[PDB]
């Protein structure tokens, strides 16, 4: 179940891509775009996202109250 | 026809030379101006030469 792609696109906040020069950053940026595009749609990314967001919420709640 | 056209990337690293014979292989890969000038001449075109 975690292997197949969920209907929602991606669960994991990922920052923007840096500026690119022809040689490497084209290769690196492309590989990251493809791999991110594949792994964001999966349900495994769903459980990752909920873990990050909610455990972060608890982490704030332990200092808050 | 002439020397032909050259292919390049935005990388300015790899270039691909084309013969005048093989233009009709790459077809639309050329810029739209090249395509607009090229397509009608395919009628009278031969392998290396234009009649």
């Amino acid at each position: 179940w975690a292997i197949k792609d969920s209907d929602l696109t991606g669960w994991v906040p990922m920052a923007e891509y840096p500026p690119a020069d022809n040689e490497l950053e084209d290769y690196a940026e492309h590989l990251n775009k493809t791999m991110e595009g594949v792994l964001q749609g999966t349900n495994c990314a769903r459980e990752m996202g909920k873990c990050i967001l909610t455990v972060g919420a608890l982490m704030t709640e332990c200092r808050l109250f | 026809l002439g020397q032909g056209i050259r292919l390049s990337n935005k990388r300015k690293t790899k270039e691909v030379i084309i013969k005048a014979e093989k233009m009709g292989k790459y077809k639309n890969l050329m810029r739209e101006e090249y395509k607009n000038l090229f397509e009608p001449l395919e009628k009278y075109i031969q392998k290396d030469v234009c009649f």
